[PDB]
RNA sequence: AAGGGUGCUUGACUGUGAGACAUACAGGUCGAACAGGUGAGAAAUCAGGUCAUAGUGAUCCGGUGGUCCAGUAUGGAAUGG
RNA sequence: AUCAGGACAUUAUCAUGUAGAGAAUAGGUAGGAGCAAUCGAUGCAAGUUCGCUAGGACUUGUUGAUGCGAAAGGUGGAAUACUACCCUUGGUUGUGUGCUGUUCUAAUUGGUAACUGUUAUCCAGUUUCAAGACAGUGUUAGGUGGGCAGUUUGACUGGGG
RNA sequence: GGACUGUUUAACUAAAACACAACUCUAUGCCAAACCGUAAGGUGAUGUAUAUGGGGUGACACCUGCCCAGUGCUGGAAGGU
RNA sequence: UGGACCUAAGCUGAGGCUGAAAAGCGUAGGCGAUGGACAACAGGUUAAUAUUCCUGUACUUACAGUUAGACUGAUGGAGUG
RNA sequence: GGAGAUGGGGAGCUGUAGCGAAAGCGAGUUUUAAAAGAGCGUUUGUUUGUUAUUAUAGACCCGAAACGGGUUGAGCUAGUCAUGAGCAGGUUGAAGGUUGAGUAACAUCAACUGGAGGACCGAACCGACUCUCGUUGAAACGAUAGCGGAUGACUUGUGAUU
RNA sequence: CCUGAGUAGCUCGGAAAACGUUAUUUUGAGUGAAUCUGCCCAGACCAUUGGGUAAGCCUAAAUACUAAUUAGUGACCGAUA
RNA sequence: GGGUAGGUGGUAAGAACCUCAGAUCCGGAGAUUUCCGAAUGGAGCAAUCCGGUAGUUGGAAACAGCUAUCAUUAAUUGAUGAAUAAAUAGUCAAUUAAAGCAAUACGUGGUGAAGUGAAACAUCUCAGUAGCCACAGGAAAAGAAAACGAAUGUGAUUCCGUGUGUAGUGGCGAGCGAAAGCGGAACAGGCCAAACUUAUCAUUAGAUAGGGGUUGUAGGGCUUGCAAUGUGGACUUGAAAA
């Protein structure tokens, strides 16, 4: 799904408006991007990951 | 994210101590020459500890670099080349020079190659830069067919 | 003459207002009289816009001045009153 | 990741610009009339520069000791020499960031090919090639946008408009 | 009037209508452009400009006249926003 | 006539890519005839069935033994159909 | 506590003091300089059985074209794909080619072959142009009779197809 | 000496809470700490005071219902109900 | 086990007869259950067709019966191992789970409508309802203060009533509608990191286990002594009574 697998943080389906406080249905879909991610002994295993959870691969020396 | 360095003189050469730019996922942290090390320890404990392990790698890796060097200067690597009408048709690309170093055990790393592709043509023999001070040429034996 | 020109002049006041007319609601119209201090006049007294009627738009909302209003425990402030 | 131009910063930095005036860059207010002289020749030749061409001189390997006549008389919309700051025009500077243009790839993409899983036109892994920090995107915010959703579309009226 | 075979409103209307062959514009160098969605993916096409997509008229022959002042579109980025 | 054989239009879907779940698509395998392959005719039979019931004449392929020759032929490859 | 009245149960009220937006004061309070004037207030209290009205709930009863969410139908009357079949009969006889004359040669002339056509008339096989018929019928769309195409962009079975 | 990291906060878009986004909860995008002499709340923020120890995990009980066997109960209906 | 004089489910007409070696009949425990059917050997147009392996009796065999067995995923284990040595991807074998149904009643979450009401209507309402999706379990859910809140106030959630139709917010329209304090029902609090320590992990700790700990009258650990043989338990077993 839209979702990076190492965890389940789905996205959202809101309302939006406008300069007239109209409301229609918007689809808040979070950042994705393929990086590569490192695990034990090699054997990266390239997986769709988002931003944040990126970031905070990268301040755990996880890559 | 790391402030650590490893075992270079090249790239922007400075001393062989912690110092990066702080700027994302760039070469100072892209490259398997500079370890992403804990600072949260790094002030005494991950200090003393990075000064032994700095001196402890330093030691090691000169000593296996000297030892490959050995190697790679005494042993000629070998291919076979399949062209047609006899007339220069192949050439020698580096994922079979891997596979051959693969042949004998080991895993190197593609940061000591330099060049693409070489003629396949003859006696053919290239020397690259493989580490700071170890030296060595790829000699390989190739004919057609 | 409540019309013409004369000196001064800004009662083209403040808080009110028993009372009436009109009138479904709104709102509208006029006014005695009281207190405060005023200008015109020697004084009597007068002056709460125009000789009279058209010269008008509701709430809410928005911020402008003052404020013997409060100030999500206290102190202010914000904030609203 | 790499710099060339590169704009703000103009760290430092040395001369400052002939206003009616002033012999001459008083550029403005000030204790104001010296030892400023190891912050010292009046020839070299002038880099320049103020360029109102002299002028100011910051300028120098053959000179080690000039002295200020421009301080009190002279001009004035402000006085000439030991201290503090002001439009210090800019040669300059550490580069912090922004604009491009190029130099690469390891980020990242491929629907170029080969090999394998696999006799399997999709995917998986690598290697080239194509590209390349652009895009493909995900978010924010502008511009266009009846293709698309809802809408109101006044009343009286010898009928309605 | 339409050029013509022909086609579709069945259970009120097949005609001068739609299709045309024939032109004129216009977007396109591949993952084409466009089209379907939520995307993957797919047509376009296991195609390459002498090819597809979309306009207008509609065999054949002769003519297609004047107007970017207003909207659509293209170039600019000098100047304002 | 079909299934025990194949496959066109499509379906299914171990794989696997997209989507909030639903689900969408897509490989190999597997399905799906109107078509591809072939070895029974005649007569008679009882009220109803007749190439299927009966009389005569045939063919078909699976195997054991049997003589008598030959070394053998695929999931792979070319033609054929 | 019988699917009971009822008992237990001291939460909140409804008045008992009201004015002023409130602060606050109080048989007074506010506008106010104001005690003046003026606006208000000077004790009729509770809980129920009830009739009539009422807000909210579908709200006296029944009567629309609706909007959205699904779910379903390509079998017929539409197109597409795959896969088959059908078109009796008689005409018209294009081009190409061949043969002789000619052309420097090709083009031209005459004869032979030829079968071409969104070719013709007309069977079937599809269509419905018309006068009547019936407008509760034989028939929720046809019948007699005349009309068109009739080797094509035609009809059409069987599968899927949106 | 330990007291729960992209974690609290902060910025641009929303919602829940009665609230139409305001203290408190949510991150959709980003930036991002302080570690008891601390760090958050008392509908903005600070100073004082007071109250708590988030950013780790489970636990039922007062309550929701009757398709399911008997006890049965109806000022429920009587074959158009 | 009870109960036993009738019985062969209702259209009972009767043949055949069963039944007092205690039946027919009412409960407990059972056994065998055809095919489709979540459907699982594969297909399939449901109640159908072809199967493979293993063992079996018959024959000389094709074959016939007679048994059992053969989906997919995830996890564990083991084996095997492609590109290219190991590695990794795949490839197979054995073992554990549902994978499915329903109670139109319930609950969570992911979702998610308008017509209406405002006498029209786009803001609000319609309502987080109508419909859909997943997960369930008999109850679910939440559940232990960074709560509240304004006072030497309570001290895990819940509901009922009251506040109160108040506080409020609202094109301040239609409207919407709380939080505290109160009465009551049952009302249990626990557990893991985490410093620090032992053994085992290849100490490039980045892993198993003995502790140790749940904390605001700040606790726990660290160094060092007294106690104490405790009470509780939501919780493992068997035995007995009811």
């Amino acid at each position: 799904a839209k979702k990076d697998q190492l965890t389940l943080r789905g996205p959202l389906y809101g309302n939006n408006r406008s300069h007239s406080k109209t409301i229609t249905r918007r689809k808040w879909n979070v950042n994705l991007q393929p990086c590569k991610v490192k695990t034990a002994d090699g054997k990266t295993t390239r997986i769709l990951v988002s931003t944040r959870t990126l970031r905070t691969l990268k301040k755990h020396n996880r890559l | 994210m790391k402030v650590i360095l490893k075992q270079d003189v090249s790239n922007l050469g400075k001393r062989f101590d912690v110092v990066d730019v702080k700027d994302g996922y760039a070469i100072h942290f892209l490259f398997p020459k500079k370890l992403a090390a804990p600072l949260t320890k790094k002030s005494l404990q991950d200090r003393d500890l990075f000064l032994k392990k700095q001196q402890e790698h330093y030691e090691i890796n000169k000593a296996l670099s000297h030892k490959l060097k050995e190697v790679i200067e005494q042993t000629e690597l070998h291919f076979s080349l399949k062209e047609h009408n006899g007339r220069p048709y192949g050439s020698i690309i580096t994922k079979q020079i891997i596979n051959q170093a693969h042949t004998k055990g080991m895993a190197l790393q593609k940061f000591m190659f330099k060049d693409n592709v070489r003629l396949g043509f003859g006696d053919h023999e290239i020397t690259l830069h493989i580490f700071e001070d170890t030296t060595a040429v790829l000699k390989v034996k190739v004919t057609p067919d």
